[PDB]
């Protein structure tokens, strides 16, 4: 009872999570998924307390 | 470094006009002839154009008049696009295959086949790489690496560990992971960890790093010839014959199987046919067993255009014993159309060898240019364009600066002109070895 849920155990599909484009690769700073130089430098350039609320959104 | 001043490096091209296929006087090299370069121009024209078989044309003329000029304007005049395949008439008659088949392999390596299709790279300087090898072994990993604008983190399967290894990636390489294959080639090492290398020499080059996107699509544009798919279908691993020479007789239903699969690929927009050329150089040392063979390669739709050149008179055939026009059969020479050359006019001379002054970079006096147009008038174009070099160097022996009348008539004293030689030997009969005698004093 209520312990039906099931997670699963397969490759996933890592997408961006700044815009919603496909993103192949990640950063060191601040872990965000992205697509290509423009998404890279607002990831260096936003304002602190964001970068954070990326990753809740995400999880 | 192996651009050493050969007697055609200066020839940039055929130097006739493209729009109404004017010969200019006086362009890109080729100087004088007019009416032979404006007949290579159609020819030439005709060769990008696609839309005729293989041709044959003949350029007749005499010694030293410019045939091998034209036919090497005509390979500076293509680029690296339309596959221009030189023969001297001598590497046929070999020993390793036939001769016919030799023949058939010079026509098959001038049809290039282009295409087109994409892959994946990733430039970028490596930031640093972990390996978990801990006993453990090539299991999981991480490469930080960036460009100038991206960073990324990248994990690598037990496949890319062992090929990190393999290349020996350090912390600081400018590598080219070939995403598709997985091979790293190192485009050199990052000025800005000059310090982290102690196992280089002393004089060492620095890159810097690469500048845009980290991961980028290229179009590379292939283009081989026909009997490159011949003799890679060959053999078990049979391309190094290609560069060995030791293919031997390729049976014909393999040329049939991929003469039929170039017209498959055609007809499906995967492949595109591009018909080169074929510079027989000296083609009257062919015995007519080569022109029956040549008379039905120049059939098929398969067949680059031959451009080919004679200098002989009414002499004999190889093989046979009969005479015939510029060395070759009459049943050939109907297939064949022929441009001939002229001599060539004193003034057509002297800027010859003007060029040929600047070309190797050597002051002239005008009364020595004076002086060497008259030479060579009465001994070719060779001799005179070698006294140049001579006499830049008899210059230099005594110090000067540009060369005069005195290093001219040294080098026109010591080294004799062929006519001289001719006469030499005309007045030297009894010491010199005609075919029976020897005299000695
Ligand atoms: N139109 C030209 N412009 C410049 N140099 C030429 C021209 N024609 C001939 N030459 C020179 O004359 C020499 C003889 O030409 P080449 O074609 O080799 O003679 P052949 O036709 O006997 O082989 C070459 O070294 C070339 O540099």
């Amino acid at each position: 009872t209520n312990i039906e849920s099931a997670p699963s155990l397969a490759p996933m599909k890592h997408y961006c999570d700044v815009t919603g484009l496909p993103a192949p690769y990640l950063d060191p700073k601040t872990r965000l998924r992205y697509h290509n130089k423009e998404i890279f430098a607002m990831i260096r350039n936003l304002p602190q307390g964001m970068g954070e609320q990326f990753l809740e959104a995400r999880g | 470094g192996l651009n050493l001043i050969a007697a055609h490096s200066h020839i940039r091209g055929l130097g006739v006009d493209a729009d109404t296929l004017e010969p200019r006087p006086s362009s890109q090299g080729l100087v004088g002839q007019e009416k032979a370069r404006k007949a290579a121009a159609v020819v030439l024209e005709m060769i990008k154009q696609g839309k005729i078989a293989g041709r044959a044309v003949l350029i007749a003329g005499p010694p030293s008049t410019g045939k091998t000029a034209i036919a090497m304007g005509m390979a500076q005049s293509l680029g690296q696009d339309v596959p221009f395949t030189t023969l001297a008439a001598s590497e046929i008659f070999s020993l390793e295959m036939s001769k016919t088949e030799a023949l058939t392999q010079a026509f098959r390596k001038s049809i290039g086949v282009r295409i087109k299709e994409e892959s994946e790279i990733m430039e970028g300087e490596v930031v640093e790489i972990q390996i978990d090898r801990s006993t453990g072994g090539a299991k999981q990993g991480k490469l930080t690496i960036k460009t100038t604008d991206m960073e990324a983190i990248y994990d690598m399967g037990s496949k890319m560990i062992d090929a990190m290894t393999k290349e020996r990636v350090m912390a600081g390489d400018i590598i080219s992971i070939d995403k598709s294959s997985g091979k790293i080639t190192k485009l050199g090492r990052s000025y800005a960890r000059s310090r982290d290398y102690d196992a280089m020499g002393v004089d060492t080059k620095f890159l810097q790093c690469p500048e845009g996107e980290l991961q980028k699509r290229k179009e590379v544009v292939h283009t081989v010839s026909l009997h490159e798919i011949d003799v890679i279908n060959s053999r078990t691993q049979g391309f190094l014959a290609l560069f060995s020479g030791d293919t031997g007789e390729i049976r014909s239903e393999i040329r049939d199987q991929i003469n039929t699969k170039v017209a498959e690929w055609k007809e499906e927009g995967k492949a595109e046919i591009v018909p080169g050329v074929l510079f027989i150089d000296e083609v009257h040392m062919l015995d007519i067993e080569c022109f029956s063979y040549i008379n039905r390669a120049l059939e098929s739709d398969l067949a680059p255009i031959v451009i080919m050149a004679s200098n002989r008179g009414v002499s004999r055939i190889r093989g046979t014993d009969y005479k015939s026009p510029h060395g070759l059969p009459l049943d050939f020479l109907d297939r064949v159309v022929i441009i001939n050359t002229h001599p060539y006019t004193p003034d057509e001379l002297r800027q010859i060898l003007s060029i040929r002054a600047q070309e190797e970079e050597v002051d002239l006096t005008p009364d020595a240019l004076a002086l060497l147009t008259k030479i060579g008038q009465e001994a070719g174009l060779r001799y005179a364009s070698n006294l140049i070099t001579t006499s830049q160097l008899i210059a230099a022996k005594r110090r000067a600066k540009q060369v005069g009348v005195e290093d001219v008539q040294r080098s026109f004293k010591l080294f004799y002109d062929p006519a001289r030689s001719v006469r030499f030997v005309q007045e030297s009969e009894k010491r010199l070895i005609g075919n029976d005698g020897v005299v000695d004093f």
